């Protein structure tokens, strides 16, 4: 009847799971809460933010982090899980890059944050890959008819982050003007850098 | 495994829940929503008692209507619990009493894996390459738009992993290979039926052959 199964609440469920490993020593003092913290304060777009705007202001670094983003990344300590193979994409005029994983939702962690709900929704895992264009407008950025999407699912190890273009407006920025505009959506590729009115 | 999960290119979904910058909330929705995930690197890195593959396996082995119905991060609470049974390490009635009711995991596996491939290719930048036509029951890194399609080598990793097919099972025999960004354009993986530009698929050695 396609019906779903009888489940006690998931919270019930995720705390007995816990419970049953800790209860067996199995899970180390303070083990969860210090990947929460981890999870919640160090992973962050914020770090993504920051190696553009370098990037947007040293074009030394800019190379280094489009040839070996791995390296760059490391330079700023910002390797960790789920960011260890870093490739940073770079927009031009006529080229925008957008990033996805349509088998689940992998993500570069500790330069991105975590993934957001939508990310790993049904609906951007399956539309995404096949509609980016629809997809980015409906989100709220228009792509031109000019400017190739190049979707990357991240199917493996390599973690993206998207290197926007810098917009038009910024000249003479600081590195931390710069970074306040770059936002987690930016890093994902659905969204373009805005200078305010 | 031609599973639910294999979401891309799937037709009749509706709108991404998002605009642009809007306010995504906390890290966390609810208070057990860390769980899943330090449970996941518990078990990989404290226990040694399942890789990350295993993880997106079990996960793929969720009952294809439950997949669907189940939100994220619930869905990784069910993999771990899984594993966790599967491994010997808890049992399902010691979870079921804990959480005083039904606690329904991910089905058995119906694949022993594949080793890694014994003959492969290094492939190069700029190479044309076809993802091998072949299907497998079990976890694989492949999703189904690329199988049998012809794309061009952007990037061959300068690091190696264990094949997915074999680690994701626990297998002895993953090896190391390296992935490859194989660049599609879009009309070759959906016809006149997509708005896009390029596809790039990040594809273990093993998935690939020269193209003809
Ligand atoms: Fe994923
Ligand atoms: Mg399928
Ligand atoms: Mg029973």
């Amino acid at each position: 009847e396609n019906a779903a199964p009888a489940q006690a609440p998931v919270s019930d469920r995720a705390w007995a799971l816990f419970r049953a490993l800790d209860g067996k020593g199995l899970v180390p003092d303070g083990y969860v809460e210090g990947w929460k913290k981890t999870f919640e304060e160090d992973f962050s777009p914020r770090r993504g933010a920051e190696l553009v705007a370098r990037a947007w202001t040293d074009p030394e670094f800019r190379q280094l982090l489009l040839t070996d983003g791995t390296a760059a990344v490391a330079q700023y300590g910002y390797l960790g899980p789920q960011g260890e193979y870093i490739v940073a994409v770079e927009d031009t005029p006529t080229l925008k890059n957008v990033i996805v994983c349509s088998l689940c939702s992998c993500t570069a962690w500790p330069i991105l944050g975590l993934p957001p709900t939508w990310y790993k929704s049904f609906e951007y895992r399956a539309r995404v890959v096949r509609e980016p264009r629809k997809v980015l407008s409906e989100m709220g950025t228009e792509i031109a008819s000019d400017i190739e999407i190049r979707v990357y699912d991240t199917t493996a190890e390599t973690r993206y982050m998207v290197l926007p273009q810098r917009p038009a407006g910024t000249e003479g920025w600081s590195q931390e003007q710069l970074q306040e505009i770059v936002t987690k959506d930016c890093l994902i590729g659905v969204a373009i850098p805005q200078v305010p009115t | 495994m031609d599973g639910v999960h294999d979401l891309a290119g799937v037709q009749g979904f509706g709108k991404v829940p998002h605009t642009v910058n809007a306010d995504i909330g906390p890290t966390f929705h609810a208070e057990w929503e860390h769980l899943p995930y330090s449970l996941m690197f518990a078990g990989v890195a404290e226990l040694g008692a399942f890789s990350v593959d295993e993880v997106r396996y079990v996960v793929e082995r969720m009952e294809p209507r439950h997949y669907m119905m189940t939100p994220y991060y619930e869905r990784y609470v069910i993999g771990v619990a899984t594993l966790m049974v599967e491994k010997g390490i808890l049992t399902q009635d010691e979870l079921e009493s804990l959480a005083g009711g039904p606690f329904p995991l991910s089905r058995p596996s119906e694949s022993e894996g594949r080793p890694a491939p014994v003959e492969t290719t290094t492939f190069e930048v700029g190479q044309r390459v076809r993802v091998r036509d072949e299907y497998v029951p079990g976890h694989i890194r492949m999703p189904a738009y690329c199988r049998g399609r012809v794309g061009t080598i952007s990037h061959r990793t300068t690091e190696k992993w264990p094949f997915p097919d074999a680690i994701g099972h626990g297998r002895n025999d993953a090896g190391e290979e390296p992935t490859y960004h194989v660049k599609f354009a879009a009309e070759e993986l959906f016809g006149s039926d997509t708005d896009g530009g390029s596809v790039v698929v990040d594809l273990f050695e093993g998935y690939l052959e020269p193209a003809a």
